[PDB]
């Protein structure tokens, strides 16, 4: 299969946005499951927000096309038109013209079969006051966690960005909110259901302390876009691509941050009241795999949210219900 | 926008808080539907000022003049005569001293149908019973012989006081309220 | 002018500020002091105004049944499984129905009918409204709740409604009726 000119991306030649556009029929006869939904909220005019920035990672070569999400855009078609540019590269992206807020473009989308919803917005960082500036944001969340999938609801995987940090308040329920604590103290933070750009602050210092650890950040967040990737788009071409050679291909082994649960396989001895650290080293040694946090269920009983720990102590209890972040090659 | 916003706030601090809201645009209650702890069974409301204008003029096109009738009836105002007004004017004016009152039928009600229960309210009472609560519950408007008065229904009345209705509550047959001008009516079947 | 007039085309008009309700109609004797409801065109049934909606906020609190009952009223029988399927996005999805959801086309409605002629004529020459309330809902069912009756009774045809008269209350051959009825 075809990849980008540096190996580090699936890659798809050129095409019209209407090869990708879909009505709720088609979307709704394509048995999505299992892909990622970016619910955006545009008007024609709103700056572009980079959504290659967002489908670029989805699209690391280090992937089989097997076991690449599909992804579906909802959002504002004029908009989509003029963002499509940048996007007419990637294989699998699909487009439902329509807002988010109706609740049957998300049925047609399968939004309780996908992977993650991602809620998104580019409109005006002060059309008016700041209670009004997430309000489709927020309505979009709570829409989804109402709905119901009788062939549920609440339990739809969901991640928003805010423009108003203040405003992560409403956007969860059973949670105690205070308007003094800082972002990343809320439980919809401590969940990765939320996040917001103030977060991203300090990265400038720590481009002047150490400047290759904002290197190592960006090539697992990007999924491995390098300086000469970079170099490419800026000659303005667009991203260049077509099949490659065994010498470039051979950076499709990338290290990746995967995920991996205790329930079963191998590592589900831990599971039954072992130790982190028990953990850490045999899966360093049978398996390579680099254990760097767990993904914990708040309620230890009831309700889905889980919550991240990183880096336990050695000696910290696990649970078999837990998932463990892991830095991997295969 | 700015409303929606502030009924999530409040179903946010507490999700079991009855809320009422007022909204202009029809198209907007669709949102305040979909938030996960707005419930109409409990009390939660929204007064669409935009439906409501649209549907009293409807009304209007089928009955000529509901929507003064009606639109009469859902705001509180006493009659109070002036000696310049014409017949016309102290005619309309008394009609806008009514209001709708709920209120419950006195046990002197049980098994009679609606249309006795009505013709009682009317003729001995000076009430216009108009729908009754039945018995989980539902509102039935000018129901036909097949209904029943049951112990405890809630009527629906027009009247010009709460004053006034409390009489069906009141309201003791021949074992008290046996006598013909209303404003005896006062108290129990004792 | 409609010369094969002109004034009698029936008319209601949704205004914006209620106090240009008195640039409305003529013969008149407008007052700016007036609040709406007192108004010869909203006494008529001629203009409206959301301000009259105002006071539906406190009956909400004081009685939500009572708001239903004029919501299934005005609506002409909207209930919230309507305002569900709204709230889906679809629009509003029909077809043919069973007899079962089919039976719910009986619904009580407020119609308006005429002393001048038919049955009820008998109380348009000098009865009592009391008389004709009594006598239609015995005999129809129909639960009489105003009038509607001619503001010059004698030249015009603007006509002023009259919410539940008094039982000895007069009735005029050219009155019209407020009636709840099923059929
Ligand atoms: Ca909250
Ligand atoms: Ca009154
Ligand atoms: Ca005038």
């Amino acid at each position: 299969r075809k990849f980008d000119s540096t190996g580090m991306f699936h890659w798809c030649p050129d095409r019209p946005l209407n090869d990708c556009l879909q009505d709720r029929s088609q979307a709704s006869a394509s048995g999505l499951r299992n892909h990622v939904v970016v619910c955006l909220f545009a008007d024609a005019a709103s700056p572009l927000i980079g959504l290659r920035n967002l489908v670029m990672p989805l699209r690391a070569s280090n992937f089989h096309y097997h076991e690449l999400k599909p992804t579906i855009i909802v959002g504002n078609l004029d908009y989509l038109h003029r963002e499509w540019k940048t996007l007419q590269n990637f294989p699998k992206l699909s487009i439902l013209p329509g807002s988010p807020l109706n609740r049957a473009n998300l049925r047609a989308v399968n939004i309780n079969l996908c992977d993650m919803c991602v809620i998104v917005s580019a409109k005006d960082r002060n059309m008016e006051d700041p209670n009004l500036v997430d309000k489709e944001a927020i309505l979009c969340s709570l829409n989804i966690k109402a709905m119901t999938f009788d062939d549920a609801g609440a339990n739809v995987p969901l991640i928003t960005e805010l423009a108003n940090d203040s405003n992560v308040q409403f956007l969860d329920q059973d949670d105690d909110d205070d308007p003094d604590t800082e972002l990343y103290m809320t439980q919809p933070f401590a969940c990765g259901t939320a996040f917001a750009v103030s977060v991203l602050d300090s990265l400038m210092s720590t481009s002047y302390f150490n400047d290759n650890a904002l290197t190592l950040i960006r090539t697992l967040i990007t999924g491995g876009a390098t300086p000469e990737l970079e170099q490419i788009l800026a000659e303005g071409a667009g991203m260049r691509g077509g099949y490659c050679s065994p010498a470039v291909l051979a950076n499709r082994d990338r290290c990746r941050v995967a995920q991996i649960s205790l329930f079963d396989g191998p590592l589900a001895q831990f599971g039954q009241g072992g130790h982190y650290g028990e953990l850490f080293v045999y899966a360093l040694r049978h398996f390579g795999i680099l254990c760097i946090g767990l993904y914990r269920f708040r309620d230890t009983n009831p309700s889905s949210k889980r919550y991240v720990i990183t880096n336990p102590p050695e000696d910290f209890p696990l649970l078999p219900t837990d998932q463990v972040y892991v830095l991997t090659y295969k | 926008a700015a409303n929606i916003m502030r009924v999530i706030s409040i179903k946010n601090y507490h999700s079991d808080i009855k809320v009422i809201v007022q909204l202009l645009q029809y198209h907007n209650k669709a949102y305040l539907l979909n938030i996960p702890s707005w419930d109409w069974k409990r009390g939660d409301d929204a007064v669409c000022v935009a439906e409501l204008k649209l549907g009293f003029i409807a009304q209007s096109c089928l009955a000529p003049g509901f929507s003064t009738l009606m639109a009469n009836l859902f705001t509180m105002r006493s009659y109070k005569p002036t000696p310049e007004m014409s017949q016309w004017q102290t005619d309309y004016m008394r009609g806008t001293g009514m209001e709708m009152y709920t209120e419950y039928l006195s046990s002197a009600f049980n098994a009679l149908t609606f249309p006795e229960a009505a013709e009682l309210c009317f003729s001995k009472l000076k009430l216009l019973l108009l729908a009754i609560e039945v018995r989980e519950s539902t509102l039935a408007i000018n129901p036909g012989p097949k209904v029943k008065i049951e112990n405890a229904t809630q009527g629906f009345f027009i009247a010009e006081s709460a004053e006034e209705v409390k009489r069906a509550f009141y309201y003791c047959k021949n074992c008290h309220a046996n006598v013909s001008d209303v404003r005896q009516i006062k108290k129990c079947k004792c």
